[PDB]
DNA sequence: TTTTCTATGACATTTGTCATAATTA
DNA sequence: ATAATTATGACAAATGTCATAGAAA
RNA sequence: UUUCUAUUUACGUUUUAGUACUCUGGAAACAGAAUCUACUAAAACAAGGCAAAAUGCCGUGUUUAUCUCGUCAACGUUGGCGAGAU
């Protein structure tokens, strides 16, 4: 139980009484150590080690992006969650599938990002189309996606998914 | 042919394994996994707000079309007359006054026509994105429109703000009524009008259907009137055939779930722990009459006894206890609290179902004042006001009446009450049915995920039936996540708990200075979560010593495993070797009771219940195992704790159970099916050692299945357990003799060794799925003589949206800007260079200067620039929709052309495909056919002779066989390229890529050009035997669909 | 204040005494704890905290030192290094 | 309405601080 | 001899675990 | 346990037309040019298929091995039925 820790518990945003429900310890004292009527250090191991518990969690801050893409007329609505935005790419290419973002958009960025002409290898609305030369560039050692731009892969197809608004949560 | 066998059932969420045991000799018959992609609601989300636009559209065009014949009656509109120039707005206000020319007058009218406005200012469905709400909205533009008409605001608007389209124009339609009758009033004395003419323009005007009216005549998602209504809203119940479905938050079904709730309490008293019918009606009056939401310690008060003794009650998430509460009956007190509303159960139904059905409030007051109540016309109009009611379908009044009477009189639950009544579906004669009838799984109120993952394990039922006659017993579990979006929640979380609990075990590794931890972590998780004591003897133990003498604690059972069930942490504690021993095959409280514990009962609940409110260390289900004061010897007590450890309570297994239960009892089939919970499952497969991994592809499925049946027979080999069985399908041994009955692996090595895992996919011939991506992108041609997409930059004053950056100094040839408008690059360029540094210097710049990039003017009075377009890529596929749009300068196209099916011929040795597109299946009436000159055309274009052989056709997901690897279609990925995709049978592709930890690409893209020698069709049965389909000599040109 | 390292320092050789002096708690507590007349749970953070530094320095083992040393015109360079000081 | 929010305190118990009295090699 | 160490207190002042108070929304 | 439907508003992607913008000839009336950026009207908004002055109607969801026998139906192929086989 690190006073470090719990003193960031108490100066967080959360209520007192909520943290008191999900720490089991009394929103009293944790209202009264913020007043400062109470000194953590004269707090008890046992009631120490339960805010502490607590903040370990919330000091971890895990983010959940959500993607909120709307169709062009604004009626039909996709939606996908996940840890990382590379998760945000895995699970629409899964449950909605690839062909709902623009055809081959994953190469054409990692083409792009390790520096290649994209016009050499045809691109196309239908994207690489001179895949011999893909499965080239494909065995030198690529550098892979930074999972910064997985959004960008997300905001440069425009075949379906035309409005894309991502929702970042810290928690 | 004749065999004994268990059936055992894995009904996943994507999948449904099925497994075959021999009664005897715990044999293997056959095993397998029936596969579908994953059901959404999305998708049927998405058919209905479609429809619900076309509709739309579709009467604004026939608003439209209806005002122009019209208009033509009275002569006012004729074909040779030019209303192109004539401004709408400007129209609308002159003819406020004065005259309008005969064009004028038809502009405005059709104007107002194409836009009525909102009718009921709540009745709006939409979210509040745009930051100003419906309601507000209108409520401002009202507090606007004192003195001024529609016409007027929406002219100042224009010439003011620039501007009248947006989300600043939303209006209600009573303005624009009296708008249209204003000028109407006018004009009708300069024209040749009537006031027929008048009060049908007016009517055109306000018109719409109401909810209650459907679509018009001849619709399949119509009805003729209101009494078909309800039936439609409502549906006949499955319990009782002729009668309707009733509402939910209606009273008398609001009773049901109170007295559900009220039986299952448990109060420890020297009267019946389960309430009797008197003091049943006590509690129920005054508590949940006279209290808006009740509580525990209201009914401890009302009953005065202590509020420890009451258990077994539904909790909520947070852990404040739930009571379900009459919340129709409190908002009829709170409004009027007379004697003769309150104790009518009839007109308080009536009130709720017309609440739940009517949404608008109008309708709701006129339906209560037709009701011959005694109801006053003061009262009406606050009570119509109620919010809230929203449930739809729930059990039919005539059974709940009859649940209620024998809830009252007996201390019984609804599952023992539909067993003793023998409730049965009666939508559908099961008699007459020869196999299980997949009607009855639309009746049950259940997620589509878990509806389609029914029919197809009942379609799968049906299969090995018919296969290997019929089954003896049938095991079915339903796997615990409702739909992915969970199971991905509940991996992630699982990770951060394995995450902390490993940060736990290392920093005591380092802190010990001993490896000792690695092999002790179970302990330790129970030593803080007890906090270092004995919960027997409240003796402090230390962690270190735990470590030192691992063999000083065991980890001891707090209900012996021969009723309990339960394996879980939660039934888990760490103890003295003594304390253990002396414990025995015994319950917590007559041990500590008895004088063999050094602590007395008392002290330890007190113990108990403060450590378990203090850090959240002890679950709500551990402190009711350790206080369980009821005698396990009991056959009731023995029966809950098998229904609350090893039989699935959940409404969707349940249901299916019933189901199953009512066809083989109708066809007089001794057939025995049962249910297994979620973590049963997990505890064999753990305590079998068969968790290598879970990443072997769908075989994982499968072989849970096949555990699954292994409990049935686990559970009849020995007599012990042999009563428990007779619970599940409808003595007291130590945890030793547990582990002899179901540790021991033999025999079931047969379950490691078996490789011939059917699988199977469904295959999806289905028409008309979707045909091209809606997003009608502009073309233009280049100076190669190509034809570029221009794809429309968006957003650009947002903070985060840095593309206008990259594309600036990278390809600023490519912004249509460059060339067509050269000086506003310009403008555009010098603000990019000064505030490179910023991820968006346009926001940047808008920070400092509050300026928009204004387009480039001499006068500085140009307009803001808010999209931008650029040249993005050349045109391969296409959907020319450019016929439809008129004298079009530059293509209109649209993109990403869905194939539906792909069929291969063999023309002189050579194998070629050509690839049915959806949009060449035209739908005539019923049946869908391929349409010939556009097949036709798509053959030649493939340079395809007319000798050419005909080998197959290949829809979604049928087995293909291409140089002799099997592979299932997903579907073809260019055309003109001759590529198809695939993906493998046994294990998706993804996962075959991390078991060899490749980083190829996820999708398998084969060749059928050429190399190719040969592509044959195999076939795969709902069970999965594989047989190869010889298919007919011409391509199927009418699917019956 | 680690639950396991205080545990370690109570249930190490060192004299409850010398724990005492060197941690500044009471000799009188650390006996009570070592006799279990205590809990370590009910004791005050400032004091929990105390035991758990004076806990770590003992975990200071494994050390390696190397000594860099100049002549002063930064030109000749000596060097030497060992597993203690000494 | 009503239902959680901070604030303040009651009470039984336990602290920290500051002592002793003893003990043994 | 003697010093460091080992057991129990006494007492002023806290603390955990329950409330309630009044407010605030 | 929460699905299946129902009516409606504003938007929105696109073309054409008009008014502003940019440019040239040029004193320019204007003539053009360019179709870029904003508005504004009208039209299309999954390909299309019915219907026939109608508060009009369907089209992205559920259900799906294939071959076969016969039975029946739509209409020869699809059904649906049944009974098999692979």
């Amino acid at each position: 139980s690190m006073r470090k820790t719990i003193e960031r518990l108490l100066n967080s945003e959360l209520s007192s009484n909520s943290i008191a429900v999900r720490t089991g310890v009394s929103q009293a004292v944790i209202s009264k150590l913020r007043n400062g009527k109470k000194e953590l250090g004269n707090l008890t191991l046992n009631s120490a080690e339960k805010l502490f518990e607590y903040q370990k969690e919330m000091e971890k801050v895990d983010t959940w992006i959500v993607y909120r893409g709307r169709t062009a007329d604004m009626n039909k609505s996709y939606i996908a969650e996940g840890s990382t935005y590379e998760e945000v790419y895995n699970n629409f290419v899964d449950k909605y599938g690839y062909d709902v973002l623009d055809e081959d958009i994953y190469e054409i960025q990692l083409l792009k990002k390790n520096g290649e002409n994209l016009d050499d290898y045809d691109v196309d609305s239908d994207g690489i189309n001179n895949y011999d030369k893909l499965d080239e560039f494909r065995e030198s050692d690529y550098v892979d996606l930074e999972d910064y731009d997985y959004r960008e892969l997300f905001e440069n197809s425009s075949s379906q998914v035309y409005y894309h608004e991502f929702e970042i949560t810290h928690e | 042919m004749k065999r004994n066998y268990i059936l055992g059932l894995d009904i996943g969420i994507t999948s449904v394994g099925y497994g075959i045991i021999d009664y005897e000799t715990r044999d293997v018959i056959d095993a397998g996994v029936r596969l579908f992609k994953e059901a959404n609601v999305e998708n049927n989300e998405g058919r209905r707000s479609k429809r619900g636009a076309r509709r739309l559209k579709r009467r604004r065009r026939h608003r439209i079309q209806r005002v122009k014949k019209l208009l033509f009656d009275y002569n006012l509109l004729t074909d040779h007359s030019e209303l192109s120039g004539i401004n709408p707005y400007e129209a609308r206000v002159k003819g406020l006054s004065q005259k309008l020319s005969e064009e004028e007058f038809s502009a405005a009218l059709l104007h107002l026509a194409k836009r009525r406005g909102v009718h009921n200012v709540n009745e709006v469905e939409e979210d509040t994105g745009n930051e100003l709400s419906t309601k507000e909205q209108i409520s401002r533009n009202s507090k606007a429109l004192e003195e001024k008409y529609v016409a007027e605001l929406q002219l100042e608007r224009l010439k003011k703000d620039g501007e009248v389209r947006g989300s600043i124009n939303r209006f209600k339609t009573s303005d624009y009524v009296k708008e249209a009758k204003q000028l109407l009033k006018v004009q009708k004395a300069y024209h040749q009008l009537d006031q027929s003419f008048i009060d049908t323009y007016i009517d055109l005007l306000e018109t719409r259907r109401t909810y209650y009216e459907g679509p018009g005549e001849g619709s399949p998602f119509g009805w003729k009137d209101i009494k078909e209504w309800y039936e439609m809203l409502m549906g006949h119940c499955t319990y009782f055939p002729e009668e309707l479905r009733s509402v939910k938050y209606a009273y008398n079904a609001d009773l049901y779930n109170a007295l559900n709730d009220l039986n299952n309490l448990v109060i420890t008293r020297d009267e019946n722990e389960k309430l009797e019918y008197y003091e049943k009606f006590q509690i129920i009056e005054n508590v949940f009459k006279q209290k808006k939401k009740p509580t525990l310690k209201q009914i401890a008060k009302e009953i005065l006894v202590n509020e420890e003794d009451i258990k077994g009650y539904r909790v909520t998430s947070t852990g404040k206890p739930e009571f379900t509460n009459l919340k129709v009956y409190h908002d009829i007190k709170d409004i009027t609290a007379r004697k003769e509303i309150i104790e009518n159960a009839e007109l308080l139904d009536q009130i709720a179902k017309i609440l739940t059905i009517y949404q608008s409030s109008e309708d709701i007051q006129e339906e209560l004042t037709n009701l011959n109540s005694e109801l006053t016309q003061e009262e009406i109009e606050q009570i119509s006001n109620l919010k809230g009611y929203t449930g739809t379908h729930n059990l039919s009044l005539k059974a709940i009446n009859l649940i209620l009477d024998e809830l009252w009189h007996t201390n019984d639950n609804q599952i023992a009450i539909f067993n003793r009544l023998k409730l049965v579906p009666k939508k559908v004669d099961l008699s007459q049915q020869k196999e299980i009838p997949t009607t009855l799984v639309d009746d049950f109120i259940l997620s589509p995920v878990v509806k389609r993952s029914f029919i197809q394990s009942i379609k799968v039922i049906n299969a090995i039936i018919k296969k290997y006659g019929l089954p003896n017993d049938i095991i079915i579990e339903l796997a615990r996540e409702k739909n992915s979006k969970d199971a991905q929640k509940m991996i992630n979380e699982m990770q951060k708990r394995n995450r902390q609990t490993n940060e736990r075990i290392e920093e005591i590794i380092r802190t010990t200075g001993k490896e000792n931890a690695k092999y002790l972590i179970e302990k330790i998780k129970l030593h803080d979560m007890q906090e270092g004591k004995c919960l027997y003897s409240l003796e402090a133990i230390p962690l270190e010593d735990l470590l030192n003498n691992p063999f000083n604690y065991e980890v001891d059972h707090i209900i012996p495993r021969s009723v309990s069930f339960d394996n879980s942490f939660n039934n888990k504690v760490l103890v003295k070797q003594e304390e253990n021993s002396k414990k025995g095959n015994r319950t917590p409280f007559q041990y500590l009771s008895s004088s063999d514990s050094k602590i007395s009962y008392e002290t330890f609940k007190k113990h108990i219940l403060n450590l378990a409110k203090g850090k959240g260390r002890i679950s709500k289900t551990k402190k009711e195992y350790l206080l369980e004061e009821r005698d396990i010897n009991r056959f009731s007590v023995q029966k809950d704790f098998i229904n609350r450890n090893l039989v699935d309570t959940r409404y969707a297994t349940r249901g299916l159970m019933n189901l199953l239960r009512s066809y083989f009892r109708v066809n007089n089939l001794d057939v025995k099916v049962k249910s297994i919970n979620g973590g049963f499952t997990s505890f064999l497969r753990r305590k079998w050692k068969f968790k290598k991994e879970r990443n072997k592809g769908y075989k994982h499925h499968a072989e849970d299945a096949l555990i699954i049946a292994n409990a049935d027979f686990i559970f009849k080999e020995w007599k012990k357990l042999d009563k428990a069985k007779k619970v599940m399908e409808n003595e007291i041994e130590t945890e030793q003799e547990y582990k002899e009955i179901f540790i021991t692996p033999h025999q079931i090595k047969h379950i490691k060794d078996f490789k011939d895992y059917k699988y199977s996919h469904r295959v999806d011939k289905k028409p008309n799925r979707e045909l091209i991506n809606d997003t009608l992108y502009s073309t233009r041609k280049d100076d190669k003589g190509n034809t570029l997409i221009v794809n429309n930059l968006n957003g650009l004053y947002d903070k985060d949206n840095d593309k206008l950056k990259k594309l600036i100094n990278k390809s600023p040839e490519k912004l249509l800007m460059y060339h067509h408008d050269p000086q506003t690059y310009q403008k555009l360029k010098l603000i990019m260079e000064q505030y490179g540094d910023e991820k968006n210097p346009l926001y940047k710049y808008y920070e400092e200067t509050g300026n928009y990039l204004t387009k480039y003017s001499k006068k500085d009075n140009g307009p803001v620039i808010k999209k931008i377009k650029y040249y993005g890529n050349k045109l391969n596929a296409h959907l020319d929709i450019t016929d439809d749009y008129p004298n079009s300068r530059n293509k209109v196209v649209k993109l990403s052309l869905k194939p539906y099916r792909f069929d291969v011929y063999l023309d002189n040795g050579v194998y070629k495909f050509v690839t049915v597109k959806n949009l060449d299946v035209i739908k005539k009436e019923n049946y869908y056919e391929v349409n010939s000159k556009c097949y036709e055309e798509a053959k030649k274009l493939k340079k395809i002779s007319n000798q050419a052989e005909f080998i197959a056709s290949f829809y979604n997901n049928d087995l293909i066989k291409i140089n002799g690897e099997l592979y299932r279609v997903i579907g073809v990925n260019n055309d003109l390229l001759n590529r198809i995709e695939v993906n493998m049978i046994d294990i998706t592709y993804r996962e075959y890529l991390e078991n060899m930890n490749d980083k190829r690409p996820p999708r398998i893209i084969k060749t059928i050009a050429s190399k190719t020698q040969s592509i044959k069709k195999y076939s795969t049965d709902i069970l999965g035997n594989l047989y190869e389909v010889k298919s007919k000599k011409h391509p199927q040109i009418i699917k019956k669909g």
